[PDB]
Protein backbone atom coordinates (compact mmCIF):
# COMPACT_ATOMS: atom_id res chain seq x y z
CA UNK A 1 0.00 0.00 0.00
CA UNK A 2 3.08 2.40 0.44
CA UNK A 3 4.39 1.87 -2.54
CA UNK A 4 0.98 2.21 -4.57
CA UNK A 5 0.49 5.24 -2.57
CA UNK A 6 3.96 7.06 -3.64
CA UNK A 7 3.26 6.10 -7.25
CA UNK A 8 -0.41 7.83 -7.37
CA UNK A 9 1.60 10.88 -5.63
CA UNK A 10 4.03 10.88 -8.60
CA UNK A 11 1.73 10.44 -10.90
CA UNK A 12 -0.21 13.06 -10.23
CA UNK A 13 2.34 15.51 -9.84
CA UNK A 14 3.17 15.02 -13.15
CA UNK A 15 -0.16 15.24 -14.39
CA UNK A 16 -0.52 18.43 -12.50
CA UNK A 17 2.80 19.37 -14.31
CA UNK A 18 1.63 18.47 -17.57
CA UNK A 19 3.17 14.90 -18.46
CA UNK A 20 0.37 12.87 -18.99
CA UNK A 21 -3.22 12.76 -19.51
CA UNK A 22 -6.42 12.24 -17.34
CA UNK A 23 -6.62 8.53 -18.15
CA UNK A 24 -3.13 7.63 -15.93
CA UNK A 25 -4.23 9.22 -13.09
CA UNK A 26 -7.44 7.52 -13.46
CA UNK A 27 -5.48 3.72 -13.61
CA UNK A 28 -3.40 5.01 -10.91
CA UNK A 29 -6.54 5.58 -8.68
CA UNK A 30 -7.82 2.10 -9.65
CA UNK A 31 -4.72 0.69 -8.72
CA UNK A 32 -4.47 2.91 -5.18
CA UNK A 33 -8.09 1.80 -4.36
CA UNK A 34 -7.30 -2.02 -5.05
CA UNK A 35 -5.01 -2.32 -2.58
CA UNK A 36 -7.17 -0.76 0.15
CA UNK A 37 -9.36 -3.80 -0.30
CA UNK A 38 -6.91 -5.95 0.20
CA UNK A 39 -6.03 -4.35 3.01
CA UNK A 40 -8.85 -4.66 4.74
CA UNK A 41 -9.26 -8.26 3.99
CA UNK A 42 -6.02 -9.54 5.43
CA UNK A 43 -7.39 -8.20 8.45
CA UNK A 44 -10.34 -9.45 8.66
CA UNK A 45 -8.73 -12.61 8.08
CA UNK A 46 -6.70 -12.30 10.81
CA UNK A 47 -9.26 -11.63 12.90
CA UNK A 48 -11.00 -14.74 11.65
CA UNK A 49 -7.91 -16.60 12.52
CA UNK A 50 -7.66 -15.75 15.82
CA UNK B 1 29.98 47.37 -72.54
CA UNK B 2 32.10 45.61 -70.31
CA UNK B 3 32.26 47.88 -67.57
CA UNK B 4 28.22 47.87 -67.22
CA UNK B 5 27.99 43.90 -67.03
CA UNK B 6 30.57 44.16 -64.31
CA UNK B 7 27.93 46.49 -62.49
CA UNK B 8 25.56 44.37 -62.86
CA UNK B 9 27.33 41.43 -61.77
CA UNK B 10 28.01 43.21 -58.53
CA UNK B 11 24.98 44.50 -57.46
CA UNK B 12 23.25 40.74 -57.93
CA UNK B 13 25.99 39.39 -55.74
CA UNK B 14 25.49 41.74 -53.59
CA UNK B 15 21.77 41.36 -53.12
CA UNK B 16 22.36 37.42 -52.58
CA UNK B 17 24.22 38.42 -49.48
CA UNK B 18 21.39 40.58 -47.98
CA UNK B 19 18.76 37.72 -48.85
CA UNK B 20 21.40 35.04 -46.72
CA UNK B 21 20.89 37.03 -43.88
CA UNK B 22 16.92 36.74 -43.79
CA UNK B 23 18.11 32.82 -44.35
CA UNK B 24 20.85 33.12 -41.04
CA UNK B 25 17.34 35.00 -39.23
CA UNK B 26 15.33 32.07 -40.06
CA UNK B 27 17.97 29.37 -38.66
CA UNK B 28 18.15 31.26 -35.25
CA UNK B 29 14.50 31.08 -35.09
CA UNK B 30 14.42 27.22 -35.14
CA UNK B 31 17.22 27.37 -32.25
CA UNK B 32 15.35 29.38 -30.19
CA UNK B 33 12.16 27.44 -30.60
CA UNK B 34 14.03 24.36 -29.16
CA UNK B 35 15.36 26.75 -26.30
CA UNK B 36 12.06 27.31 -25.34
CA UNK B 37 10.95 23.09 -25.37
CA UNK B 38 13.73 22.75 -23.27
CA UNK B 39 12.96 24.93 -20.94
CA UNK B 40 9.45 24.15 -20.81
CA UNK B 41 10.24 20.56 -20.12
CA UNK B 42 12.28 21.60 -17.40
CA UNK B 43 10.26 24.02 -15.51
CA UNK B 44 7.62 20.77 -16.09
CA UNK B 45 10.39 18.37 -14.35
CA UNK B 46 11.49 20.63 -11.88
CA UNK B 47 8.58 21.15 -8.81
CA UNK B 48 7.86 16.54 -9.08
CA UNK B 49 11.66 16.91 -7.83
CA UNK B 50 10.91 18.69 -4.45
Amino acid sequence: KEAIYRQLDQTTQRFNVGLVAITDVQNARAQYDTVLANELTARNNLDNAV
Amino acid sequence: EKAKTALASSVRQTHQLMINSKQLQANIEVQKIALAKAQSDYNRRVPLGN
